RNA sequence: UAAUUGCGAUAACGAACGAGACCUUAACCUACUAAAUAGUGGUGCUAGCAUUUGCUGGUUAUCCACUUCUUAGAGGGACUAUCGGUUUCAAGCCGAUGGAAGUUUGAGGCAAUAACAGGUCUGUGAUGCCCUUAGACGUUCUGGGCCGCACGCGCGCUACACUGACGGAGCCAGCGAGUCUAACCUUGGCCGAGAGGUCUUGGUAAUCUUGUGAAACUCCGUCGUGCUGGGGAUAGAGCAUUGUAAUUAUUGCUCUUCAACGAGGAAUUCCUAGUAAGCGCAAGUCAUCAGCUUGCGUUGAUUACGUCCCUGCCCUUUGUACACACC
């Protein structure tokens, strides 16, 4: 199964990985680790708070995201 | 995001690479019927390329959560420099492999 | 009397009425700024009349537009046609005719109907099916 | 003794109601009453759709019959005779004519 | 931003009302697994229970689980109105109940047995296994089972 | 598609027969000529006639016609 | 009073239809070809067109008085609010209704087929029509039935002309 | 003279009929026509209903 | 009803156990097309009859 | 140099006005507000039970402002959507009357709207001020 | 050529019906004639934001002006126009330009000579004949039935979901109908979660319902591939509406119940541009009842511009012992 809550090992996984990927979206987070995709979305607005992730586009169907800087 | 380049430059490349160069028609054939190898118009190469790619993206994204936009890019990027992991690249190569046979 | 002009444009049953008078250069559709038109992704379709001829041309004229009938896409094409058609009918009257023809020729070179109404209208549904050409399914044996 | 009069004409045949309107239009401003010319009201089309077949059989064939109703009105200002004259002088079969005092 | 970790505080597969709830899902939807609670009743229940609905069921400390339950079996006393309740103005007892878990199966049979004891046409149709409401049986409902 | 009937090709052969000095290579004028030297019952027929005769006249000035 | 104009004109057209039939059943022996209704303020006018006019307007105004009274009672007209008239006809040889009634009256009177159908086609021709068609269907005798098409002269069956110049 | 001979006639078919032929079947009530569609095509001319299209 | 509800047999599962008569999957059988032109009355007519009336 | 609510996009405005009337604290959100679907054609209650009534109240404010007057029956039809009939085809169904009627009533208590003649409800000079004032705030907030 | 539509060839010449013309409808008209039952600008009066004059409104007539949008009269407009490429140098086809429109401009109405034992005697106070006619096959009343369910088959509606569902929010049609000696189309207020109730109102209607604020659709959020929040069958309980009458559930509403269905075998239907398909709306019926139909608009394509391979149909030739014509 996927993961609907953070393990704090999964929280560490996030910040020490996501800057690696040039493309990040709802699906990239779900496939690359495992995430409920509802908590991929919560990961995306949070990863954006202090950017390791820079939005070039957002939308209700799709979120498009780029490497830190 | 993935390739830089021009996102429109690669769809062009994808459409050029996924048009079947020669194709096959169904001959009368006397009951069980022989297939003849014929070359295909450049308008059909554009028509059929666009079909293959969208169909490719339509099938992938169905019961995958991934969006059509992401699968189309996955389809189009792979087809741009042909990966053979793209749906349209695979179909073209098979359509040309059959043409090379039944002539 | 003021120097006004009144033009219209149509796509399907949508019909947009344009008021072009000399003025400060506000461009409004349905009493609302043309920047807030939200058929959304279509927004440049109503931006196009302005970006072809240049943005400076509207500094001397106010644009009021109001639409009725049709649907959310067809009203986009009825206001973009009444905006491009009011620009020339203001230049036909109140400025020189060789300028009007540079307006028209920049429009028609790129045009998507732009000043010339799209004549496609809906076909009627004939008995025996769900549409003009669509027939109900048959059986035989 | 000038009144403010409303004449309303409704009929199914255009060419009889057009020249009853034009006979009210000419005679009224011939001797100069006001004008308020004919206001054409959208022609109402009464549609009826039935099956061509009695009973039920054959291709399912649909005929649709039309009756077309055309209305217009004209407003005159004048007293006494030219009231009861203009009503009863301009008249015609199949053309329905009614005249209203004013408003209410 | 609800981003959070915990340790042992999240628990998968807890149990209430003699049923096993999925320990991973949102609580409004995790609770609907219980017979008698649908999406609209589970939803109103969490609301009177001072439960943050943004939580998975694997959150929700045992206190909060006990609150959901009491409310669940005493809706009429929590301001939940009578029209939100699946068994109203009973027949015999006459009061406003909301039946839950294995009792839904029970009381359903009771009702069925009732007009079967009374031999009203509707229980007759139940007994045979025909369609109870007024539908045509000619063309439809084949393959039976 | 577009093919002109005998009732149209017969008015066009009949007019040009009598009226050749009066007709032209321009549709618009001959249309008006048709109201003068012909009585034609509907506007479309008149337009359709004149449109053919001129097509005849046009190729008459090119060479002679069997018609 | 107070009807809708959409409903009133419809109710008027029904009034033409039911009246037209009644005179066809009642005035059949007098050669009734049709009617016109004239609505004027105070006195609606009804005009009867029948080839035998004197049998329509009967002895010293009677029987057109029977017919008005019947109309009055029927449609709830106050006495005098409706009036019946009589015309002779315009060229009965040019009327569809007239010849069909003429044919019915020839067969029923003991004539035979071709002579009656050729008789009527010739009268319509000598009355100056462009063309004439008489079609007798049914069993003119003896079990299986056929159709007979008698015609002469000129007829167009197709366009809006069928509405203008031909009546059936 | 005696009640017992009738039952409510107020609505539904069977309070209706074609004012010509009395059939309750497939009446045309629109615009208060109240003719059955089988007689309605016979009289459609005299009523002034014609087919232009 | 007390009769009906009590009745074994006429309940549902019983109908479900019985196999379905071959007349359910049957054809309509069309029953006399090919005689349609031939007149079955056997009377016919006579040129003297066909003549007087026509 | 002056602003009307027609100068602010539909969603950004009803957003910042429905988070204004929740801050304001005087609305009179009705006693149910948690158990209602807003439509007999809906399925589930609104997903935001906290601020949905202020979301709708800010909608009805911006919607009556742009028009002469509008009544309850017109808000219902405006907010009523497509109803799934299940195995039967969809059709439009009007929204809840008590919701909207209690929005017009509660809006009358802050004076954002008033009884109009002709019938219905019309925007009030005071409420024309408050909408225009926050129309500028949202506009000026984005600088 | 869509056409026996024509060009031609010619023991034929000249013609008629059908085709075409015709009519209706949908496109254009800043040209004509007008309009508070259609609109638009100005002026009054008046709201709010701004201070720069301005922006956005309100006022059914405060008053003036106009006809661009709307309505429908009369006209105008296309004729395949113009040039070019083909061909018998014929009718025509093809290209480009211009045009509101160049597929018979789109789509319809009408529609020849003959034919069928096609359907309809259950539309008809159309009808020949036979049948029945007072224990009626007349007619009415009560109730039941037409819906009865192991199953075979046709037209369909809803789906399998992420190009989605759910929640907010944005918010745009056209064709339509509608109350008199009487219950219609119904705004507005109030009540009710709902459905509904209620007090009033406008409209016999370009006037009021109605801008039918329709749905798909758009935006923001929630759910996250799990028969899951996809699907909504079956069923339990309660509340309303129509009706003399709702049981065998009329319909609607509420909570619960949460099935098959994971793209459908062999077969097989419809379709070429505002069309296919998606989407809702009005009208018919209708006391109540649409999963039906007749129309309407909204969103809006992929593919063809062909052939006789398949399935029909026609024409010519041909054969016949058929002509009641291969039943
Ligand atoms: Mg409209
Ligand atoms: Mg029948
Ligand atoms: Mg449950
Ligand atoms: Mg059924
Ligand atoms: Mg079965
Ligand atoms: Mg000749
Ligand atoms: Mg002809
Ligand atoms: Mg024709
Ligand atoms: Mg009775
Ligand atoms: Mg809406
Ligand atoms: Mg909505
Ligand atoms: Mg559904
Ligand atoms: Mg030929
Ligand atoms: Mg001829
Ligand atoms: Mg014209
Ligand atoms: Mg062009
Ligand atoms: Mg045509
Ligand atoms: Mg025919
Ligand atoms: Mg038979
Ligand atoms: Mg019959
Ligand atoms: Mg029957
Ligand atoms: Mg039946
Ligand atoms: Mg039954
Ligand atoms: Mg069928
Ligand atoms: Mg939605
Ligand atoms: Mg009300
Ligand atoms: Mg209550
Ligand atoms: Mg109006
Ligand atoms: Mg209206
Ligand atoms: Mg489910
Ligand atoms: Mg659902
Ligand atoms: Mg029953
Ligand atoms: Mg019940
Ligand atoms: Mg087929
Ligand atoms: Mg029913
Ligand atoms: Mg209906
Ligand atoms: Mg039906
Ligand atoms: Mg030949
Ligand atoms: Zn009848």
């Amino acid at each position: 199964q996927h993961a609907v809550i953070l393990d704090q090992e999964k929280y560490d996984r996030i910040l020490k990985e996501v800057p690696t990927y040039r493309y990040v979206s709802v699906s990239v987070l779900v496939d690359r680790l495992k995430i409920g995709g509802s908590l991929a979305r919560i990961a995306l607005r949070h990863l954006e708070k202090e950017g390791i992730i820079k939005p070039i586009s957002k939308h209700s169907k799709q979120a498009i995201y780029t490497r830190a800087t | 995001v993935l390739t830089d380049q021009n996102p429109i430059q690669v769809v062009v490349d994808a459409i050029t690479n996924t048009g079947p160069r020669e194709d096959t028609t169904r001959v009368g054939g006397g009951g069980a019927a022989r297939r003849q190898a014929v070359d295909v118009s450049p308008l059909r190469r554009v028509n059929q390329a666009i079909a293959l790619l969208t169909i490719g993206a339509r099938e992938a994204a169905f019961r995958n959560i991934k969006t059509i936009a992401e699968t189309l890019a996955e389809e189009l990027i792979n087809a741009a420099k042909g990966s053979s992991t793209s749906y349209a690249i695979k179909k073209k190569d098979e359509l040309e492999r059959v043409a090379k046979s039944n002539r | 009397a003021v120097p006004s002009v009144q033009t219209f444009g149509k796509k399907k049953s949508a019909t947009a009425v344009a008021h072009v008078k000399a003025g400060k250069g506000l461009i409004k559709v349905n009493g609302s700024p043309i920047t807030l038109v939200e058929p959304e992704i279509l927004r440049f379709k109503v931006y196009e009349p302005l970006l072809l001829v240049g943005l400076d041309k509207f500094s001397n004229i106010d644009i009021r537009v109001r639409v009725t009938g049709g649907g959310h896409v067809s009203q986009v094409y009825a206001i973009r046609q009444a905006i491009a058609k009011g620009l020339v009918a203001y230049h036909q009257k109140y400025v020189d005719e060789q300028s009007k023809n540079e307006l028209k020729k920049a429009f028609t070179s790129y045009d998507r109907t732009l000043l010339i109404a799209d004549s496609r209208r809906p076909e009627p549904k004939k008995f025996g099916g769900k549409g003009a050409r669509s027939r109900f399914q048959k059986s035989y044996r | 003794q000038i009144i403010k009069i409303r004449i309303t004409l409704t009929s199914t045949k255009v060419k009889q109601l057009e020249n009853v309107s034009s006979n009210i239009v000419k005679n009224a401003e011939q001797h100069n009453l006001v004008k308020k010319g004919p206001v054409r009201l959208p022609t109402k089309v009464l549609k009826i759709s039935t099956r061509k077949t009695p009973n039920g059989e054959g291709s399912k064939t649909w005929e649709t019959y039309e009756m077309r109703i055309h209305k217009r009105y004209i407003d005159l200002e004048a007293p006494v005779q030219i009231v009861k004259r203009i009503t009863q002088i301009t008249i015609e079969p199949g053309v329905d004519v009614e005249v209203v005092v004013a408003s209410n | 931003s609800l981003v959070v970790q915990e340790q042992g505080s999240f628990q998968h597969i807890l149990r209430l009302l003699n049923t096993n709830v999925d320990g991973n899902i949102k609580i409004v939807y995790a609770l609907t697994t219980i017979k008698g609670v649908g999406r609209r009743y589970s939803n109103l229940v969490c609301k009177k229970a001072d439960v943050d609905l943004h939580k998975r069921a694997g959150e929700l400390t045992q206190e909060e689980l006990e609150r959901i339950v009491q409310i669940m079996q005493n809706p009429t006393h929590y301001k939940i109105p009578a029209w939100f309740l699946n068994r109203q103005n009973d027949i015999t007892d006459g009061k406003d109940y909301h039946t839950l878990a294995n009792n839904v199966e029970s009381k359903l049979r009771d009702d069925l047995e009732r007009l079967k004891k009374i031999r009203a046409h509707r229980g007759i149709r139940h007994f045979w296994g025909l369609r109870v409401r007024g539908q045509h049986t000619k063309t439809t409902g084949r393959r039976r089972a | 598609g577009r093919v002109r009937t005998k009732t149209v090709k017969r008015a066009s052969k009949a007019l040009i027969e009598r009226y050749y000095p009066k007709l032209t290579l321009d549709f618009q004028t001959n249309k008006r000529l048709c109201d003068e030297i012909a009585t034609i019952q509907s506007k479309r027929l008149r337009n359709k006639i004149a449109g053919y005769t001129t097509h005849l006249m046009k190729r008459i000035q090119k060479g002679p016609v069997r018609g | 009073a107070l009807i809708s104009k959409k409903r009133k004109l419809v109710a008027d057209g029904v009034f033409y239809a039911e009246l037209n039939e009644f005179f066809t059943r009642e005035l059949a022996e007098e050669g009734y070809s049709g009617v016109e209704v004239r609505v004027t303020p105070t006195k609606t006018e009804v005009i009867i067109r029948a080839t035998r006019t004197q049998d329509v307007l009967g002895e010293n105004g009677r029987r057109i008085n029977e017919l008005t009274l019947l109309v009055q009672k029927r449609f709830k007209y106050a006495p005098g609010t409706i009036v019946l008239y009589a015309e002779r006809v315009q060229d009965r040889g040019l009327s569809a209704v007239a010849q069909a009634e003429s044919m019915k009256f020839k067969l029923l009177n003991g004539l035979a087929i071709r002579r009656a159908a050729y008789g009527v086609v010739r009268y319509v021709m000598e009355s100056g029509a462009k063309g004439c068609e008489v079609v007798v269907s049914g069993k003119l005798r003896a079990a299986r039935a056929k159709a007979m098409k008698f015609a002469d002269g000129f007829l167009i069956h197709s366009g809006q002309p069928v509405n203008d110049f031909i009546d059936t | 003279e005696n009640v017992w001979f009738s039952h409510p006639r107020r609505y539904g078919k069977g309070s209706r009929q074609c004012r010509v032929c009395s059939s309750h079947t497939g009446l045309i009530r629109k615009y208060g026509l109240n003719i059955c569609r089988q007689c309605f095509r016979e009289k459609a001319n005299d009523i002034g209903f014609n087919k232009f299209r | 009803n007390e009769g009906a509800i009590r009745d074994k047999t006429a309940g549902r599962r019983n109908n479900r156990s019985k196999d379905v008569t071959d007349s359910a999957t049957t054809k309509k059988s069309n029953t006399r097309r090919a005689t349609d032109r031939h007149s079955r009355t056997g009377k016919t007519d006579t040129k003297k009859k066909v003549n007087q009336g026509w | 140099p002056g602003v009307s609510v027609r100068d602010v996009a539909a969603q950004d405005f009803i957003n910042a006005y429905a988070s204004f009337l929740q801050r304001q604290g005087k609305l009179e959100v009705p006693g149910y507000v948690d158990i209602v679907k807003t439509s007999s054609g809906n399925e589930m209650p609104p997903q935001d039970a906290e601020g949905w009534f202020y979301k709708r109240a800010a909608s009805v404010a911006r919607h009556i402002y742009m028009r002469k007057q509008v009544g309850v029956g017109k808000l219902n039809k405006l907010y009523g959507g497509a109803k799934s009939r299940g195995v039967r085809p969809y059709k439009h169904i009007d929204a809840s009357g008590s919701i909207n009627r209690k929005v017009l009533q509660a809006l009358e208590k802050i004076g954002i709207v008033e009884i109009s003649p002709k019938g219905g409800r019309r925007i009030s000079e005071n409420g024309q001020r408050d909408l225009d004032r926050i129309a500028a705030q949202t506009l000026e907030e984005d600088e």
